[PDB]
């Protein structure tokens, strides 16, 4: 019972969780870095959450890479 | 000049000379400058990057054992694009000859790590990389010695003054140990001392 | 008045025991240390005053700060004064420690010891005479002679 | 003014600010968070105590070289405290024994004292003179503490006028009186509001008012900014505690009536930001078990 | 000018390091401050951890990011051992105002600051 869409919505409600950001405003048409105006400080934070959330190692290139959160979970469905 | 007035050895002058003359013939790699002081200890100033080769070839080579490791330091002197020196320093134990490598170095751009070849250098870069920031490439352990790990700014520069920024106290608000800006309760008066007249006619440097 | 008789009399009595013997606790960093150890010789005695070298902190009675501190040893100073019984008194030995001394203008140097404890006596000389130590453990005594405690406890 | 009297260059640890401030009582916990302030800032200290040197001493290193100074009062001379007030440039009334003793009753130490030093302190001609009360202390019943507080108010209005009221509510640091008091237990339930509020935002309103004009005659009043319930503080202070001379007259202070007043700025509109309970509670909250 | 570097190639490897230095950073906070028994929040101490790499933003030569890289990785040692002491990571907190704001008048009732 691995979903994509369970994992996109835990995805979902722990963005919901993060603070430095309001309103959610969040899709998958995201690309969060200036359009929806995140730093790389603030990316890298979100990245570790996710792998601390439910994450394998996840080396900072991919990670870096990464830069949208439709990419996010389809990594994870990549990577697990 | 018979009373009062140390001697010198002559002998060892010729010695030394011909050791140097030695070394710079036989290195032409990275060997600069050989000199011998008026007192007869040799020197020989070095370029940074034969630190590992003319250290493995003083280490060993058998015409100079040179085992015994004395200091490393790092004189910071301004008015120069390379700014400090690494000084070795090196002593025979079957010879009882002295010689100072005076290798230079920048700012920035790292030399070595010794303690490949010269375990007793490992405090001494710890040392002199705490104090300076000369950095040591290739070296285990770059930690922080001779001071607190609070405290940064490698405060045996030039640029770094006297009395440095920070201060302890004590403070039952916070109910401990608190550090703020430095506040002199005397001035540490500084004197100007250097006279003019010219002590010493022989090391007149040259004008513009 | 046989209320303040008695007062005055127990109070007497507590602090002549306080004053008795006064066993430190021998810090001593610098050089200073060595002229603690230097007054604990046979030619002057500690131990003829009931002044015993024991650095058991928890059954330290006053405490010398002797030698030169530094900013990466204050904080375990203190650490190391809170842990005293709370009657408690402080010799500064040593030009260092009374006042910075001769590394005054100096960084990784407190100046003196005033800004970390309270200090009670001050020997200077560098290093002060075990002889001039010892006169100052006696003018140590004395303050432990003027001291009324259990007085004010009485008229509080 | 004679010199050296002006601010000096920066502040703080002999960079010589203004003020010389002679400070009654000060061995006492919000005194001795006040002389801290005072050696922060760097000015002139003199207090004066009739206690052992011991409690002075250890409250001594704080000052700098020289800094603060030590005399000596009794509690029913003029004499001594006007040779504590010769040369002062504010003064400030930080005084009380929360329990009668068999030599000093609740009356004439907050009848006789503040009235003394106040009329020393006029005859001396001081200005910024601080005397600190209680918060709620009213005439009404039940409060012989309280009334005698509203007695000296009123001594302090009438003589020397150009003083300054002031009263905070609970106050509590981390020699607390009634955080100890709620951790030395073994009790009652019953209805109560209280605010606490933090004590350096408190002094640090004092040194505030001390050190600026226009806030003479004012009298001001400090404000724990929640204002909760006593049952839930119980609650809390018990579970953050972590385990699952107390008079009649004591009880009653702190069970009894607490309220607010509008007449009177609180900490904002002196210029002073306050904190609220929980992060300093956390910090005083330690000896749970081993 | 062929100078040497220190590890990277551009800037590009060095905010892969800093970025690196900077995951390690945030989850090293909760264990020293659970250790140390501090008296701050969690947060605060990762914003103020946060703000003192926003500090020194305008960098570009890649020597001095990496060197800054392994200060940052020294100090990440010696606050993982227990090494450091309480007085030090209250020491990079600043609660000891000094409020100087630089407000003009305020400047200018204590003064004397160009
Ligand atoms: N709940 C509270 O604690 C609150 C208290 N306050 C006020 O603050 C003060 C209490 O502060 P706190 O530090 O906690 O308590 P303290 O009792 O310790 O402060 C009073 C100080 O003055 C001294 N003193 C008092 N009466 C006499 C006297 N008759 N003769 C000589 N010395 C005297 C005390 O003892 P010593 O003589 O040995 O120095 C002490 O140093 C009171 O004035 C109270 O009105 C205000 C708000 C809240
Ligand atoms: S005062 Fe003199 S003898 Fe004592 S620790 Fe300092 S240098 Fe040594």
């Amino acid at each position: 019972p691995l979903t994509l869409e369970g994992i996109k919505d835990r995805v979902l409600y722990v963005l919901k969780l993060y603070d430095k950001i309001d309103p959610e405003k969040l899709s998958v048409n995201s690309h969060f870095m200036k359009d929806l105006g995140l730093d790389s400080l603030d990316q890298v934070e979100i990245i570790m959450a996710m792998e601390d959330e439910f994450g394998f190692e996840i080396p900072d290139i991919d990670a870096e890479k990464l830069m949208c959160p439709q990419e996010i979970v389809d990594y994870i469905a990549d990577k697990k | 000049t018979r009373p009062t007035v140390r001697p010198r050895n002559d002998v060892a002058h010729k010695q030394l000379s011909a050791f140097g003359e030695y070394v710079a013939e036989i290195l032409p790699k990275y060997v600069q400058q050989v000199q011998v002081s008026c007192f007869s200890e040799l020197e020989i100033c070095i370029h940074p990057d034969g630190v590992i080769p003319v250290l493995t070839f003083l280490r060993d080579h058998s015409n100079a054992q040179f085992k015994s490791l004395a200091d490393l330091t790092a004189v910071d002197i301004p008015t120069r694009q390379n700014r400090f020196e690494i000084v070795y320093n090196l002593l025979s134990l079957r010879f009882n000859s002295r010689i100072r490598v005076k290798t230079y170095t920048d700012e920035l751009t790292p030399v070595e790590s010794s303690v490949s070849v010269y375990k007793a250098a490992n405090w001494y870069e710890r040392e002199i990389w705490d104090m300076f920031g000369v950095f040591f490439a290739n070296h285990p352990d770059l930690r922080r010695i001779l001071t607190d790990y609070g405290f940064e700014g490698h405060p045996f520069r030039k640029d770094f003054p006297l009395s440095g920024y920070v201060e302890l106290r004590y403070d039952d608000e916070v109910k401990r140990v608190v550090a703020e800006p430095v506040e002199l309760a005397q001035e540490f008066r500084k004197f100007d001392l250097n006279s003019p007249w010219e002590a010493f006619p022989a090391y007149r440097q040259p004008p513009e | 008045s046989r209320g303040e008789y008695v007062v005055a009399k127990l109070d007497d009595l507590i602090n002549w025991a306080r004053r008795s013997s006064l066993w430190p606790m021998t810090f001593g960093l610098a050089c200073c240390a060595v002229e603690m150890m230097h007054m604990a010789a046979p030619r002057y005695d500690m131990d003829r005053f009931g002044v015993v070298f024991r650095a058991s902190p928890r059954q330290s009675d006053v405490m010398i700060v002797a030698g030169t501190l530094t900013n990466k040893m204050a904080p375990a100073l203190r650490k190391v004064y809170d842990q005293m019984p709370e009657p408690r008194y402080v010799v500064s030995m040593g030009s260092c420690a009374n006042g910075g001394g001769y590394y005054h203008y100096s960084y990784s140097v407190v100046r003196g010891c005033d800004r970390i404890v309270p200090v009670d006596i001050y020997v200077p000389g560098c290093p002060p005479t075990a002889e001039a130590l010892l006169y100052g453990i006696l003018q140590l005594q004395k303050k432990i002679k003027r001291e009324k405690r259990l007085r004010i406890w009485y008229r509080r | 003014l004679h010199h050296a009297v002006i601010p000096h260059g920066k502040g703080g640890r002999s960079s010589v600010s203004g003020i010389v401030a002679t400070v009654f009582g000060a061995t006492g916990f919000l005194g001795r968070y006040l002389v801290n302030h005072l050696g922060r800032m760097g000015s002139q200290v003199i207090v004066p105590y009739r206690c052992e040197p011991y409690d002075t001493m250890h409250l001594r290193p704080m000052g700098d070289l020289g800094q603060i100074i030590f005399m000596d009062w009794n509690g029913r001379d003029k004499d001594s405290i006007r040779r504590a007030v010769e040369h002062s440039n504010v003064v400030i009334n930080l005084v009380g024994r929360e329990w009668e003793t068999k030599n000093f009753d609740f009356e004439d130490v907050f009848v006789k004292i503040p009235q003394a030093i106040a009329q020393v302190s006029k005859e001396a001609g001081v200005e910024k003179f601080i005397h600190i009360s209680h918060l709620n202390a009213d005439i009404k019943s039940s409060s012989k503490y309280l009334r005698n507080k509203a007695v000296g108010e009123k001594e302090v209005r009438e003589t020397f006028p150009e003083a300054t009221i002031i009263k905070p509510a609970d106050i509590f640091g981390r020699e607390d009186r009634f955080l100890n008091y709620f951790a030395n237990i073994r009790s009652l339930g019953k209805k109560t509001v209280k605010q606490p509020v933090y004590i350096v935002d408190v002094t640090k309103g004092i040194i505030n008012a001390i050190k600026d004009p226009d806030a003479r005659g004012k009298t001001f009043a400090f404000v724990g900014p929640n204002r909760y319930l006593l049952f839930d503080l119980v609650q809390y202070v018990f579970a953050v505690a972590h385990r699952p001379w107390t008079t009649r007259d004591k009880v009653e202070r702190i069970h009894t009536t607490d309220r607010t007043l509008p007449h009177l700025p609180g900490l904002e509109d002196l210029g002073v930001q306050a904190t609220p309970l929980e992060l300093k509670a956390i910090e005083v909250l330690r000896r749970h078990r081993t | 000018t062929s100078v040497k570097p220190i590890f990277s190639r551009d800037m590009n490897e060095a905010k892969r390091r800093v970025r690196e230095l900077y995951r390690a950073w945030y989850r090293e906070v909760p264990n020293t401050v659970h250790l140390f028994q501090l008296d701050i929040s969690v947060k605060q101490g990762r914003d103020k951890v946060r703000e003192m790499f926003k500090k020194n933003a305008h960098v570009t030569d890649p020597r001095v990011v990496d060197l800054l890289v392994i200060k940052g990785k020294m100090e990440l040692e010696e606050t993982i051992n227990v090494w450091k002491q309480r007085t030090h990571v209250m020491r990079f907190f600043h609660e000891t105002e000094a409020p100087r704001p630089k407000d003009f008048l305020s400047k200018f009732y204590v003064g004397h600051d160009p």
